[PDB]
């Protein structure tokens, strides 16, 4: 077998997993740390209209 | 269709023929449809979504009842009955307001378990009102 | 020689024990299929779509344990 | 490179070791004996992936402002909130340690999980031929003595716990008496409780492992075996599913030693 | 010679296990259909319907295990 | 000689498992009918010919499975 | 002559499954009578005769492999 | 040797799995039993009735396989 | 010598295989007893009885199995 | 060979059953511990006192296989 | 050769055992889906991502066998 | 030879069971989680926490099968 | 001497299957305690405890078979 | 597999990195996240008194 050809065979599996994880792994995470700061965002505004 | 019949000792709530229902129930809602089965039915707070032909819908909320069901015409016998429109989301946060005082009375688990139905009222109320807007 | 027909007897046990899985994981899968359609005779397409959908879950082990019997006894 | 598929496979399981008692290191195919021995590739890349993590974190955790966080210090705030509401519902004592010991634990298992991702040759190959170094395998989960030093570690404060909060006096009574209650059944209940008491943890360690070392050996099957224009279609899904994988090792080695302290002590 | 003995348990052992597994499977798919008919008989033309559906699919690996048995013990021998 | 010792034993597995597979799937089967039988009777017998038609379909792998262990026994061996 | 000490074990075989067949088929078809009676008593002398009508086909198979099987244990062997 | 060995070796696996087939199948109909008794309890005298008289059909396979088990340690030797 | 070395293998088959039988009909037993003692748990005593009545019934088989595997050790090998 | 490696395999069958029953019968019996306690909050120091009773039993048998190994390992092998 | 016949029966062992495992565990889930998406259908998109979420988790365990049962039969022949 | 033979199939034993264990296991707490999330969508997040709590349980001993089957495999061979 | 591979076929089988015990006795068991979350919402702190205990007495049996299996592998072989 | 002095060097690191995490990781974030929920907590507060 040659081994340069795994290498290669590995190459095109990276890039293909790469591109899944780009459309469907990390939009989740960037979703959930929008939303993180998002859960609570209004809740220091909220503070401030008390003290008005 | 079917017809369905909704009703409380106060009020006469909804009667009418239905393409399609959906319910409160015990473990959670169900869909019914006139190719349901026969089943007699008890129910913990929620709603009930009026189907009616060529499908034209109407959202109630109640307080409690029995949705038995021999035939294809089914009645719900409801404890309190209140319509999406007939209550308001202002009268949904006053239920709401109603379940946090009631959270805040007392230490009896019978109070609260009565103050916790309030609760799951209140949002039932709010969320028929959601549905009424869909 | 003695290869051959321990060859046909491991093919025996692949697609045997293939032919177990495939029966009993279809036979629990559609009695509630059946079940829901004798409750929803309304959604008996609907809920038909959604037995396929779990049905070539359960079948994809069991079909590569078939493949590799006809292989085993009639390729090598 | 003339490496057939059984024996490229073969090299993709061997390993590189330093002597400690020669600091020689070790050849493809001879061994040195002696225990002293150390699997370094392995050590690299796990020390270096904690001091990643522990730069990572201190970086934030010295500047880190309770008003609107910016982009990355929100991923650390993240994470600690993660942690501290799994703690939070499972654990209910004093002690400091629990909620950053479950954070190390998280993150650096985490880390040591991503390598199994990338492509198998490429850190071999570049450490072979750029290096020279005589093996590389670069994911450190994928190797018994990390994960069993790790529940070596857990397993010493399971004991520090048990003999902390409930005393020598509580925690003979627990191993003697129960379950069969009368004193006569005392030699059984050693028998039954000791076994359960001491696999646990190394249950945790080999847990782990028996997922990370399949993890890898299947890369290498497929990388391996299968021409290249048919190795990328099976690889591909079994990255793909191996995430999921990497998260859920992480999340129980968190957990499982969080329930093992709270059902140790309270 | 030997090879006869062999390949009789092999084939026997194919049929015995696809027997097993075809008669289970169908047993407990036939028990909810007899149920889902006493609950409510109007269905029992509907409902066997869907029955014979779904028990092809249940018979499909089983009868793919008995024709090699068969081809086994009578064209293996 | 040699042979007989195997061949036995191929049928002995072969109708063994037989007995296994129509025992379970007709116990299962049966329980079902006779909860329907004693939940609603007089539908007894179109519950009946339900279970039949359920059961012929039940016994058929089990049924080749014993009637080649038949012929290995007084045929083969 | 060794070819004796296979027979035997050949039938074991074959009463062994058929014993835990049969039992087991057995059990799962008279609870479901039990259940049936506990609910419904007097109705249980009709219940009797679907369960014995049932319980004959549950032993079909069994008391084959029970047959030949001490067939091959004392006239074979 | 290995005549003698074997013997006791299909004794073992006759009796071993009766013992499966018996405990299991008595579990299944006793639990039902059981289930029966909770619900109405002052019934029980006649339910106990109906499963001395199941519980016997169980049980008298198994013991039959059991009998010949003894029959080829003692007697066969 | 193996003749009596195999006989401790033998008595761990029928044995083995009689603790699996009796630890699973014995679980799904008391399971219908635990879940009858919760719906009438002023009742425990009387169910309690018929679980000890039945329970001998599940055991018998299993402890004639162990009483001869424990003689095949310790008087025969 | 043959005396000690068949030991130590008679020991691994003894305590490899016994591993399958004390498991399994112990997840189904819990199984309806835990559903009771659900249905009967106030019941779970009664219900586990029944338990530990019922528990015992499936126990008991699977420990005679697992000292009986433990013998055949250290005493004899 | 003598070698070479035993390694197809453990890839064969590897495949079944794992065939077995992972098709009746997938069946025990999506059954539980199609039932809770008969109770409530607009939540079956819902419990359609927590089925396949699940489903990963129950597949995950019973695949590596077969992985391996590949490199073993094509690879160590 | 044996010594490199047998080595394989012990490996394939150890991973088949544990494949068989790991998938079936799981299944029924699936089904629990499904079917209980149907019946009360708002406990949903609480139930799956608990569901995975569960589920880091059920995996111990399987993972220590198969890791040792790479073991058995790779390292000794 | 060929002695040393069936050591670690007999700690092949004896763990696979505690894994087989072990796995479906704690799927059982942890799916009721799931299942016991659907009626009320009072109870997780408690019923984890109670899971915990009955669970530690599931996995012992199979703890014990797993660590002679790895005493005969790796100490004894 | 083969034990190796792995199994004791990898433990001195682990302990290590979680004493380090315990006193600058943890401490300071928890600091922070807290601060900040407290201070959305005590807006919520003056509403009822003041309208009392």
């Amino acid at each position: 077998m040659n081994l340069n050809a795994t290498i290669l065979g590995q190459a095109i599996a990276f890039v293909l997993f790469v591109l899944f994880c780009m459309k469907y792994v990390w939009p989740p995470l960037m979703a959930a740390i929008e939303k993180r700061q998002k859960e609570i965002a209004d809740g220091l505004a909220s503070a401030e209209r008390a003290h008005k | 269709t079917y017809h369905l019949d909704v009703v409380s000792a106060e009020q006469q709530m909804f009667s009418g023929l239905v393409e399609k229902i959906q319910v409160t129930g015990s473990e959670g809602e169900l869909g019914i449809y006139p190719g349901h089965a026969p089943l007699l039915t008890a129910i913990k707070p929620g709603m009930i979504r009026i189907v009616k032909q060529h499908g034209h819908e109407e959202f109630i909320y109640l307080s409690g009842g029995i949705l038995e069901v021999q035939p294809g015409n089914v009645t719900v016998l409801a404890d309190t009955a209140i319509r999406g429109q007939d209550l308001d989301e202002a009268r949904a946060m006053e239920a709401k307001r109603k379940a946090e005082e009631h959270i805040s009375s007392s230490h009896g688990d019978v109070d609260y378990a009565q103050a916790s139905a309030e609760l799951a009222k209140a949002i039932a109320q709010l969320r028929v009102i959601e549905l009424t807007k869909k | 020689n003695l290869n051959m027909d321990l060859l046909y007897m491991a093919a025996a046990v692949m697609m045997g024990l293939a032919a177990i899985g495939a029966a009993i994981g279809i036979g629990i899968l559609g009695g509630k299929f059946l079940e829901g359609a004798a409750r929803q005779p309304d959604l008996i397409p609907l809920l038909r779509t959604q037995f396929f959908i779990v049905m070539g879950l359960v079948d994809a082990i069991p079909m590569i344990a078939v493949g590799l019997g006809l292989y085993v006894m009639f390729a090598v | 490179e003339n490496m057939t598929p059984q024996d490229y496979i073969g090299h993709h399981l061997n390993n590189l070791q330093l002597d400690l008692r020669t600091f020689s290191l070790v050849d493809p195919q001879n061994p040195p004996a002696t225990f002293w021995t150390i699997n370094i590739d392995s050590m690299f890349f796990s020390v270096v992936l904690g001091l990643l993590f522990l730069v990572l974190f201190r970086s934030v955790a010295k500047k880190a402002t309770s008003g609107v966080p910016g982009k990355f210090q929100t991923a650390i705030e993240l994470v600690i909130g993660f942690v501290n509401g799994s703690v939070k519902d499972m654990y209910h004592g004093k002690s400091k340690l629990i909620a950053p010991l479950a954070l190390t634990i998280f993150v650096w298992v985490f880390l040591m999980n991503l390598m199994d991702l990338l492509p198998i040759d490429l850190l071999p190959y570049i450490a072979e031929h750029v290096l020279g170094l005589p093996a590389l395998r670069v994911v450190p989960s994928a190797d018994v003595n990390v994960t069993l030093s790790m529940a070596l570690g857990v397993f010493i404060l399971i004991l520090f716990y048990s003999i902390k909060m409930k005393g020598i006096g509580g925690f003979t009574k627990e191993l003697t008496l129960q379950p069969f209650n009368h004193w006569a059944f005392i030699p059984v209940n050693l028998i039954l409780e000791g076994v359960s008491l001491l696999s646990k943890p190394v249950s945790l360690g080999l847990r782990l492992f028996g997922n990370m070392y399949a993890g890898e050996l299947i890369f290498i099957l497929i990388a391996g075996l299968l021409p290249w224009w048919s190795q990328w279609i099976l690889n591909v899904p079994w990255a793909i599913f191996h995430i999921l994988i990497i998260t859920l090792q992480a999340f129980i080695f968190m957990v499982l030693t969080i329930v093992y302290l709270s059902m140790a002590s309270e």
